[PDB]
């Protein structure tokens, strides 16, 4: 059986699978590359997905950055299984798409294959003078109503890097949150 | 317990033998050759890679299941063998590669990208020679 095979890994307990989701243009690939200390200046729309592994605070974070275009979103569920942490990225300055992203987030958090998964919401592009505050986005999403999981909202700018690590610090304290909750269940 | 761990050691060596042999290795190689064509040596992955990884997972589960059943090794024994440090030291990185590739997509992708590089090169050498 396939799940037994993880026992043949070098250090399988140090490995964290992170799913990075959000609308097209939200700044996901830009965030991913910042995390991996890579150049962010030649980034184009993602037609499939990227993976980058980042060593941080005693863990190997395997980060799956899936393309956000609408035509790609039906494939999102191909990536739900064996997710340890969900990071959801919002363009804080694209108010016209708040409803669209609110609806994607709501659907993700009702998804059976993401049950018990901790969610970090990155309120991105805070460098922009047009950016709504995280407090506003939290309210607008009704994040306080989130049940059956831990969650966090973090103001950030993938472009400048500001606020990014603070979000990742929360992620690292919650590497076992999903399996601790599903053991409770 | 000591005798019980010797039996685990047998199970580890049996698994190692299987992973070295043609019953495992040849269906894996056929799959890799037949499906590697769309794997480009590029950072960004295509959505189809995932669909193909899923078939790979199915093949691996099928091969392992047949093995475990023809030989008569139950799942619990299989798990305690894969959990034993003997599993790492009695197998090699090369033998483990297509096994790890079942759970580790990054390993699967590098394996397919490498086979496509090789087969494209061979296709190029042939074109080179026919003139
Ligand atoms: N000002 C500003 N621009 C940003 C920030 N993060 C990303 N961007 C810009 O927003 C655009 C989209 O970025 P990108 O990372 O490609 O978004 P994406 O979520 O990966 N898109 P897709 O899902 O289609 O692949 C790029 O021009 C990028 O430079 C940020 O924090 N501030
Ligand atoms: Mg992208």
């Amino acid at each position: 059986l396939l799940s037994i095979l993880r026992k043949l890994k070098s250090a399988p307990d140090q490995e964290v699978r992170i799913l990075l989701l959000g609308l097209d243009n939200a700044g996901k690939t830009t965030l991913l590359k910042q995390l991996a200390s890579e150049d962010i200046s030649h980034i184009t729309p993602t037609q499939g997905f990227n993976i980058k592994s980042v060593q941080s605070q005693g863990f190997k974070l395997n980060v799956w950055d899936i393309g956000g275009q609408r035509k790609i979103r039906p494939y999102w569920r191909s990536y739900f299984e064996n997710t340890d942490i969900l990071i959801y990225v919002i363009d804080s300055a694209d108010r016209k798409r708040f409803e669209e992203t609110g609806q994607e987030l709501t659907e993700l958090l009702e998804e059976e294959k993401l049950s018990c998964v901790p969610v970090l919401i990155f309120a991105n592009k805070q460098d922009l003078l047009t950016a709504a505050p995280a407090s506003e986005i939290a309210e607008g999403l009704n994040l306080h109503t989130i049940r059956d999981r831990v969650w966090q909202i973090q103001s950030c700018s993938a472009l400048t890097g500001e606020g990014v690590q603070d979000g990742m610090n929360w992620v690292c304290k919650n590497v076992n949150a999903k399996k601790k909750l599903e053991h409770h269940h | 317990a000591a005798e019980e761990e010797d039996e685990v050691e047998w199970v580890v060596e049996s698994i190692a033998g299987f992973l070295r042999g043609p019953d495992w290795s040849i269906p894996i190689l056929d799959f890799v050759e037949q499906k590697c064509e769309v794997f480009d040596d590029e950072e960004e992955s295509k959505l189809t890679y995932t669909e193909i990884h899923q078939e790979y997972k199915e093949l691996v589960e099928k091969l392992l299941e047949s093995y475990l059943k023809e030989i008569g090794i139950n799942e619990d024994q299989f798990q305690e063998a894969c959990t034993s440090p003997l599993a790492k030291t009695r197998t090699s990185q090369a033998i483990l590669q297509p096994v790890l590739a079942a759970e580790d997509f990054t390993i699967f992708k590098a394996m397919m990208v490498q086979k496509n590089i090789e087969m494209q090169l061979q296709a190029i050498r042939i074109i080179q020679e026919r003139n």
